[PDB]
């Protein structure tokens, strides 16, 4: 088989950083490390991990002597050399036979490479090691040794030394996607990365290890952006929040009093702050990531209300409050906010000054108020009162310093949001850029975050418009909310990578082609090392052809004529000739030239014949 | 494929939550198993008709071809058709055409009509043909010689109207005797 | 007859998430289902250039017109190549071309004039934003030109034993008295009446022109191709800003005001929904493009013997007995002239 | 030989919503899911 | 044909549960009755060509 993973890796070919040992620096930790070091008999002894190195956060040892391996996650304070002295909160110990294998044919002359390489996804340390009898570039497997959750903040990576009276080869791994030839026992003999070369990224896809003659379609390019530019409104208002979280007389639900809030930059630190959160549940925002947003009007209903209506209170509820009180949108872009108010709600010898109602003719639509005083019908009577069959509708909030969870003061306000196509006038706290034009950047124009090239238009903006799209609807131009101009938005750079190779039986070159774009646009980006593409062809100046069908880099122009051998596009072909050898673009011929002599009075008849047997399938 | 559930495997995420909390999810993974099988059969359907064209015309080639001689040009094979030989192949069949083709090629000299007394000539079939000094006539697809007579030419014209006409004589077999 | 249509390259993740990390990586948890989709696409556009091929390059070689043109009396300059023209092409080809719109050329690397549109981005440029792309043909409108006139130049100076065997010349007139003769006709009829076939050939093709040019649509067939791609490819892009059940069309927006969990329901509400969309689209196209295939082996096996050759089979090349047949390229498609 | 088959005219809305405005509403968040099914049926009908 | 949901007739899904709660179980039905017809209208331009 030739099992494609996509895992944690080494990156082939990759940078590793050599030392010498005659202090032990620590090696930062991300994403796992690769280690290496060939030695005679044995100079590094272990490795330990953790964060900070001391007796605050949990760690781990492989140290390692003469017959064992010493596995252990503890909270060591230091050794600056018997190498830790701290034990208190140090368990989960573990013993198994040793990581080093040392053996030597009656000579020191079998140096044996120890490679090991490690991983704490989810946790769940795994180790591998493998023993081979300036860096030798054959294939070594590496055999799983232990993997046990660890399930610790590894941040640091260091290493040991040894006592005595060339090696330290240290790799860092990224999720890279390989290909692995396993062997018909079950070990690996081949392995390719699917990120290094045009020609390996082409076999990596088909899965396989021969690739024929012909033109891969393989992946797509991107121009990644320099900087990330934002525009947010030119005022820096804070909004009123604070007015509005700590008043003294919040309406009750009956009468939601409804406040409005505009033309301000929404901080929400102060609402954290504002509110010993007890009941914080949200449902069209959610309250983390919150001051990335552009809202053009907020709504900011406050209402003291009792524990359990406070669950009641939700986007499409029921009970006397949800149903007779305030409806909240089935389809609510907004959240509310509930916390503890015994101080003020309260008093001793009693307070009834709130209200709520339970009786109304029908259902109360969503944001509405019915603030009446009209006695409910009951049977079929006139009557206008209060007593038997003559209900008051509204009914006493009572409160005091004493109930239990359920039933205490709760203070809540409501924040309801408008995020949709529409001029914002609230957003969140951010530092506005200044403007890059001609240049893929990300940009976030009121809210309206996206990448795309920016640059001066022509249009006849009206006063009132702020976008701009097509019959497809797509955000086209964007009034810039500070100049005041209009602002094209392109997809930067989108495209697709075709690799032209002849088959990998005959030679190994490649040539890259970017379709749809043209070379002068990419080769400006690939010099500023922008592209979503790592792998890099070369680019020798003779090797750049314009065709109609993209851009072709790696490749020569030969004027000849001959017939199609890799079909490109546009009349364009290549193919591999000999020079020895090349990669070549040539024009299509479409046959031999011939010339008929019509006359007056000439004609050609055969005089033989030939037989001739075709076959058809 | 988990097709966004907790697993994959239906008796290991059975155990792992209660049933409709897990039947929640057994419902997605049957939701997703069920739109592959529907890509799947509308694919074949879709190359059955591709291959169904193909067997209809490999039938209609069998038959015109194979049995009999088929006019058609490029039909059965590059040239002049012959004859052809069917062979089996694997979920297919394999035809061996036998084409006439033509070969040595000379210009020689041409003319509509012989115009011997007043009255244009014409060739039955075949074309007048001129070695360079003399007239003769001939077939199309082979150069044989053949003197020119009255049973190889038919008569009706009146020699003043065909454009391109030429002076010689042609002979009869019945004058003779 | 329709021969092709526009090769189009669609890609997964561009189209359904926006350049976002999490709805790619959602993505990748319903498999290899849109690998199908490309593979699909790539075998489409596989199938046009072979379909081009197999029409158009019937000769192995190409052959030119003798440089006098006086094939005995008949009028041929309306089909044979303009040399004045700069495309090299004949006044029924020009008409042709001029009466034809194309919405999107393809071969235009228009990545570049999008931003100095100044007016509101057309449609290709609105295609261009959200992953979608057309390839240009592998055969120019340029090459096609050359066949043709290679197919042409062939016939009128050799007869059909080119399309057989040898190229053998032999003059217009007795070509014309053999296919009459074909027909059940001797030929003296025509040895008598040549210039008045001369003439009615002449008036027959001057007045082709004049009924192409004036009809409102004659090419209708080669127009509806066009539409239907175009009318497909723009409502696959305008049901990019169909909530499909969530709280709104913007991925940003979505993974800009929510967190985790909730990010979770709504991004693959939206993924399942923009991942039926493109399923849909590439069923449409294989089903246009199997009928596309069958039209354009109508096309190559009408070319092959009514062009090279003389066929008895009735009503199959034209209207009463046959002669001859030109063709004419035309955008997307062949024209014969019976 | 068959020579044509029968024409049919379904539509979308009362299939999938029997009179109900809440379904049709809701239908109508899908996008030109209808539109699509409309057109093929009226191209299935003129080609016959 | 229920789809999940947990009745097949869309009057009673209207009488029986409030707007809200009944879009839940109307979305069910609705994605399900939407494929049935794409299915038949993909059978039917299959069987046409
Ligand atoms: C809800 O209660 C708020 C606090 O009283 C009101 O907001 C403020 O009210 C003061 C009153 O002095 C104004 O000076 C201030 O400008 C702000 O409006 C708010 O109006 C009220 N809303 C409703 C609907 O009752
Ligand atoms: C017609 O063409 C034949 C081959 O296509 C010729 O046959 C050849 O004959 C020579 C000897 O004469 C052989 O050496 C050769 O292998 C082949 O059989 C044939 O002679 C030729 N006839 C004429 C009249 O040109
Ligand atoms: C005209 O065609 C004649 C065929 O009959 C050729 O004449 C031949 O000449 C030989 C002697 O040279 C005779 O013996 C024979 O009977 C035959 O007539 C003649 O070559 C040909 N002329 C040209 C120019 O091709
Ligand atoms: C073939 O021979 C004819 C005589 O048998 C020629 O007819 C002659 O034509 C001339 C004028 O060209 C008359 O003056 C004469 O009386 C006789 O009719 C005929 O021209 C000739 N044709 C060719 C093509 O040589
Ligand atoms: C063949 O037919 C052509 C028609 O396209 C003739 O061209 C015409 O030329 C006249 C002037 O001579 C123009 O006024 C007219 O518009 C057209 O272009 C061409 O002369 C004719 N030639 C022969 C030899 O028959
Ligand atoms: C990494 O190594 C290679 C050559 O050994 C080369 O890309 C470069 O010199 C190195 N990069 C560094 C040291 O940043
Ligand atoms: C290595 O350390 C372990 C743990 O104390 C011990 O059991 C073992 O005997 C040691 N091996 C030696 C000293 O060779
Ligand atoms: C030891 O550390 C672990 C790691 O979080 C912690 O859970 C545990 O409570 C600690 N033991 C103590 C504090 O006794
Ligand atoms: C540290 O490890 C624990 C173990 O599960 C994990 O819950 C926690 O998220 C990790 N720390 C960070 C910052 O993710
Ligand atoms: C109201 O504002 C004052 C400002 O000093 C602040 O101290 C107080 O905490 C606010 N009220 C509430 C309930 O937070
Ligand atoms: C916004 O601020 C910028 C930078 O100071 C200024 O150039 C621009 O004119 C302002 N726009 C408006 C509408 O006030
Ligand atoms: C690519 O080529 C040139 C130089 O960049 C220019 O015409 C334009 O940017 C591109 N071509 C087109 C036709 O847009
Ligand atoms: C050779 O190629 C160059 C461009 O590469 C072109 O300008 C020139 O005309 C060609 N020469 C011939 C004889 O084709
Ligand atoms: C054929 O004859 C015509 C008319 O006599 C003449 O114009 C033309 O040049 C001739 N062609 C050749 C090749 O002799
Ligand atoms: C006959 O002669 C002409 C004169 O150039 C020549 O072009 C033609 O090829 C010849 N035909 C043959 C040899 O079959």
């Amino acid at each position: 088989v030739l099992h494609l993973t996509q895992d944690l890796f080494l990156p082939f070919f990759s940078n590793v950083t050599w030392f010498h040992a005659i202090d032990n620096p620590v090696l930062p930790f991300n994403d796992g490390v690769y280690f290496a070091s060939t030695e005679k008999s044995n100079i590094i002894r272990g490795w330990i991990f953790g964060t900070t190195l001391d007796s605050k956060t949990q760690s781990l040892l492989i140290v390692n002597n003469a017959t064992n391996v010493f596995i252990k996650v503890c909270e060591f304070q230091f050794c600056n050399d018997g190498v830790y002295s701290s034990a208190n909160n140090c368990t989960f110990e573990y013993v198994s036979q040793p990581f080093l294998m040392d053996l030597e044919g009656k000579q020191g002359n079998f140096k044996n490479l120890r490679e090991f390489v490690f991983k704490n996804i989810d946790g769940y340390f795994k180790i591998y090691s493998k023993h081979t009898p300036d860096f030798p570039q054959g294939f070594s497997a590496l055999e799983p040794l232990v993997d046990l959750p660890i399930g610790i903040n590894i941040t640091r990576f260091q290493t040991l030394l040894a006592l005595n009276r060339a090696d330290y080869y240290v790799g860092y791994l990224q999720p890279r996607t390989f290909l692995l030839k396993y062997n018909e026992n079950g070990t690996i003999t081949d392995a390719v990365d699917c990120a290094l070369d045009p020609l390996s990224e082409t076999k990596c896809t088909l899965k396989s290890f021969t690739v024929e003659k012909g033109i891969y379609q393989t992946s797509n390019f991107r121009v990644q952006p320099t900087e990330s530019i934002v525009r947010f409104p030119n005022v820096t208002n804070l909004c009123p929040f604070h007015e509005v979280f700590n008043a003294t007389r919040f309406a009750s639900v009956y009468a939601w009093n409804r406040t409005r809030i505009s033309n301000c930059v929404a901080d929400y630190s102060v609402l954290y702050n504002f509110a010993p959160f007890f009941a914080f549940k949200c449902y069209g925002v959610s309250p983390t990531k919150l001051n990335d947003l552009c809202f053009t009007n907020v709504y900011a209903d406050s209402f003291v209300i009792k524990g359990n209506e406070v669950s009641q209170i939700a986007p499409g509820q029921t009970g006397n409050i949800a149903d007779y009180n305030y409806k909240l949108p089935d389809d609510f872009t907004g959240c509310v906010i509930a916390w503890n108010s015994n101080k003020l709600d309260s008093k001793h010898s009693g307070n009834y000054d709130y209200w709520y109602r339970l009786f109304r003719k029908s259902k109360l639509k969503p944001f509405e108020r019915d603030i009446s005083t009209e006695i409910y019908q009951a049977g079929n009577k006139p009557c206008k009162g209060k007593g038997p069959n003559c209900y008051f509708p509204l009914q006493s909030y009572g409160f005091r310093p004493t109930y239990g969870v359920g039933h205490q003061p709760y203070r809540v306000v409501v924040l309801s949001f408008e995020l949709l196509h529409a001029p914002a006038t609230v957003c969140g706290p951010k530092k506005s850029t200044n403007l890059v034009k001609n240049k893929c950047v990300n940009f976030n124009f009121n809210g309206l975050t996206g990448t795309g090239v920016l640059t001066k238009s022509n249009k006849k903006f009206l006063p009132f418009q702020q976008f701009g799209r097509d019959i497809v609807d797509t955000t086209d131009a964007v009034r810039d909310p500070q100049t005041l101009e209009i602002l094209d938005i392109t997809p930067c750079s989108f495209g697709g990578v075709s690799v032209i190779t002849p088959g990998t039986n005959t030679s190994n070159q490649v040539a890259v082609l970017y379709q749809g774009v043209n070379c002068t646009e990419v080769s400006v980006a690939i010099h500023a090392d922008q592209l979503t593409p790592t792998w890099r062809v070369y680019s020798t100046g003779s090797n750049v052809f314009q065709t109609r069908a993209g851009c072709l880099i790696g490749a020569e122009y030969v004027n000849n004529s001959y017939e199609c051998d890799i079909p490109i596009g546009a009349g364009i072909c290549a193919s591999y000739q000999t020079q020895s050898q090349s990669i070549i673009a040539y024009t299509m011929s479409l046959g031999a030239e011939n010339s008929v002599a019509y006359s007056n009075n000439s004609i050609a008849i055969p005089t033989n014949f030939t037989i001739s047997v075709t076959t058809e399938i | 494929s988990k097709f966004g559930a907790i697993s994959s495997v239906l008796n290991d995420i059975l155990s792992r939550l209660d049933p409709p909390e897990a039947e929640v999810q057994i419902d997605r993974l049957i939701t997703g198993r069920l739109q592959s099988l529907q890509t799947y059969v509308t694919q074949q359907l879709i190359r059955a008709a591709e291959i169904r064209a193909s067997a209809n015309l490999a039938a209609t080639k069998m038959s015109e071809c194979v049995l009999g001689q088929s006019k058609r040009v490029d039909f059965c094979g590059k040239g002049y058709h012959l004859m052809s030989f069917p062979q089996s192949a694997p979920h297919g069949v394999v035809f061996l055409h036998v084409t006439y083709v033509p070969a040595q090629e000379k210009n020689f000299t041409t003319a509509p009509a012989i115009c011997h007394d007043g009255k244009a000539h014409f060739p039955r079939e075949g074309v007048f043909v001129s070695n360079g000094t003399h007239w003769f006539v001939t077939q199309r697809n082979f150069y044989e010689p053949q003197i020119i007579t009255t049973d190889n030419t038919f008569v009706s014209g009146n020699c003043d109207v065909v454009i391109g006409i030429v002076n010689n004589t042609v002979y009869d077999p019945l004058q003779l005797e | 007859l329709p021969v092709s249509m526009t090769k189009t390259s669609v890609d997964c993740t561009m189209y359904i998430c926006g350049d976002s990390t999490e709805c790619s990586n959602l993505l990748l948890q319903y498999g290899s289902f849109c690998t199908q989709l490309k593979r699909a696409l790539t075998g489409i556009a596989v199938e046009q250039d072979k379909n081009t091929q197999e029409v158009f390059a019937q000769v192995k070689q190409i052959y030119k017109t003798p440089p006098i043109k006086y094939f005995g009396g008949f009028n041929f300059s309306q089909i044979l190549p303009d040399p004045s023209k700069p495309s090299k092409r004949s006044p029924i080809e020009d008409l042709l071309f001029n009466k034809v719109t194309l919405a999107d050329a393809g071969f235009i690397k228009q990545y570049g004039d999008c931003l100095g549109d100044i007016a509101a981005r057309d449609l290709i440029c609105a295609q261009k934003f959200n992953g979608l792309t057309v390839l240009p043909p592998l055969l120019t409108d340029e090459m096609i030109a050359q066949y043709t006139s290679a197919l042409l130049a062939g016939t009128i100076t050799s007869g059909w034993t080119f399309g057989a065997g040898p190229a053998l010349q032999i003059p217009f007139p007795m070509q014309m008295a053999y296919r009459f003769n074909g027909i059940g006709v001797t030929q003296n009829v025509l040895y008598e009446n040549q210039k008045l076939i001369a003439n009615q050939f002449n008036s027959a093709i001057g007045k082709i022109q004049d009924s192409l040019f004036s009809t409102p649509s004659a090419l209708g067939k080669l127009q509806d191709v066009v539409n239907h791609n175009a009318q497909a490819l723009n409502t696959l892009v305008k049901q990019l800003s169909s909530k499909f059940g969530a709280i709104s069309s913007v991925l940003n927006d979505i993974l800009s005001r929510l967190d985790p969990p909730e990010a979770e329901v709504q991004i693959d509400r939206l993924i399942t929904g923009r991942l039926q969309s493109l399923q849909t689209y590439v069923t449409q196209q294989l089903i246009r493009a199997a009928e596309i295939r069958a039209s354009a082996n109508l096309a190559a096996t009408k070319m092959s013997e009514c062009v090279l050759g003389q066929s008895k089979r009735v009503d199959f090349c034209g209207k009463g007995y046959h002669l001859m047949s030109f063709p004419q390229s035309a955008p997307h498609g062949v024209v014969f002239l019976h």
